């Protein structure tokens, strides 16, 4: 049933329930999805978040600006940015970085720890696939890590528009407290899984329409043991099938309105429209960006 | 006067038997696209795989100056249509082919510029 759909949102129950952390233990940890001939399996992973993603109230104004984090494969390209400049209007920004040197389609590339990212511009989306390689390597006690994610919370509560959402990539052991409650200062916010990669413990956490402000005071630790609840109750199948029809899959261009507002001037009216995904309030200056460089002999 | 020519020395490498540059990003579509050689957006048809541009060029993968005074990339940040016939190598037939500047079209796998003017249609 929900093998049609580009993947499955954690139902809202979930968020309500007070979970024991615990292992993630799935059921379809040995399956596969058959992805479409020469189609990588990344191509495939953002096609399905963004067709998803298509389905939120997300604001897209005309001169939309998306950065993209961890965007840099072993294989030297940028798999996901050539699917998220498909998906974005033509005229909208797209910013991509990674420690590791890569060619992308993005306007721009960082290379560098995204600690060294510095920007004088907010953004209307923040997209994150950074995994840090000895989560894997090193297993230890599941706590919340501080790595990127520290960085991506300061940037998310300084460098996001308000109306802007984000999509950020956990998994079991790469989570942060922190960032949920952060969950909480959007409209809405899920943790969507991909049907082509269903069998990982890989989720995307996002959040719609950014308030500034909490909306919901959300426990990170509780939150990701409901996370994990949900992934070892409800086994999701494996399927590419949202993959074969990409009629429906650009990004419709809303033309989203842009205010440059005083913290002040945000009433009740104004939360309303950030939260319709009809307004976004930032500056519209020239786009900035840079990449801290450590000299040294 | 010296300047690295590395189109002939990828052309040198496939003529020798080299593995062609792997890695170029396919891109899924409905494949019922205008067929253009280079797009804004994937524009396969029936008869075309669509790729992201940076991963397709040469000078972007092999991180070398593109070969223009600007430095200017005609690729990076679009899709590129590749005939399936050569989808095996699509830095090398980005390389040996040019556009069409009437069309759009690929010369030799599109393009039909050069056609007859076929007897009007009502
Ligand atoms: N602190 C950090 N800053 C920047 N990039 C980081 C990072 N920690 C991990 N990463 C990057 O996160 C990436 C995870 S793999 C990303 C795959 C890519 N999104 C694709 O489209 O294929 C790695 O390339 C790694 O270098
Ligand atoms: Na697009
Ligand atoms: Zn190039
Ligand atoms: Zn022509």
């Amino acid at each position: 049933s929900q093998a049609w759909q580009p993947g499955v949102a954690m139902p809202n129950l979930y968020k309500m329930q007070r979970m024991l952390l615990e292992k993630c233990d799935l059921q379809n940890y040995g399956d596969s999805a058959t992805l479409p001939k020469g189609i990588m399996m990344n191509v495939a992973k953002y096609t399905q978040l963004c067709q998803y993603l298509n389905t939120l109230t997300l604001a897209v104004p005309y001169n939309m600006r998306v950065i993209h984090f961890g965007a840099g494969s072993d294989k030297g390209v940028a798999p996901g940015t050539a699917v998220l400049r498909q998906w974005l209007p033509t005229g909208t920004l797209l910013v991509d970085s990674d420690l590791n040197d890569f060619v992308s389609d993005a306007d721009s590339t960082l290379i560098g720890d995204c600690a060294t990212v510095h920007t004088a511009n907010k953004w209307d989306l923040i997209i994150s696939d950074m995994y840090d390689p000895k989560t894997k390597n090193v297993t230890k006690e599941n706590d919340s890590k501080e790595g990127f994610f520290t960085y991506i919370c300061g940037f998310i509560q300084q460098k996001l528009a308000l109306g802007g959402s984000v999509a950020i990539k956990i998994t079991e052991h790469s989570w942060n407290a922190d960032l949920y409650k952060l969950m909480g200062h959007f409209a809405w916010w899920t943790a969507f899984v991909t049907n082509v990669n269903a069998s990982s413990s890989e989720a995307f956490l996002i959040g719609c329409n950014y308030l500034g402000k909490p909306r919901e005071q959300i426990d990170g630790y509780v939150m990701h043991a409901n996370y994990i609840f949900w992934r070892n109750t409800n086994p999701i199948q494996l399927s590419s099938y949202s993959l074969f029809d990409m009629s429906k899959f650009p990004l419709k261009l809303r033309g989203t309105a842009v205010m440059s507002l005083k913290e002040g001037q945000i009433n009740d009216m104004i939360l309303s429209l950030l939260s319709k995904g009809r307004l976004i309030i930032r500056e519209n200056n020239r786009v900035v960006i840079s990449s801290d460089v450590l000299v040294n002999n | 006067a010296f300047a690295v020519d590395a189109a002939k020395a990828y052309k040198d490498y496939l003529a020798s038997g080299g593995q062609p540059i792997t890695n170029c990003v396919k891109m899924l579509c409905t494949h019922t696209g205008t067929g253009q050689a280079i797009t804004v957006t994937p524009e396969a048809n029936m008869d075309q795989e669509s790729f992201g541009g940076a991963s397709c060029c040469l000078y972007c993968r092999c991180h070398i100056d593109h070969p223009n005074p600007k430095g200017f990339c005609d690729l990076k940040g679009k899709y590129v249509q590749i005939p399936t016939t050569c989808a095996n190598d699509p830095v090398g037939f980005t390389l040996k082919n040019t556009v069409c500047t009437v069309c759009g079209m690929w010369k030799g796998y599109g393009c039909s510029c050069d056609q007859l003017r076929e007897p009007m249609l009502q």
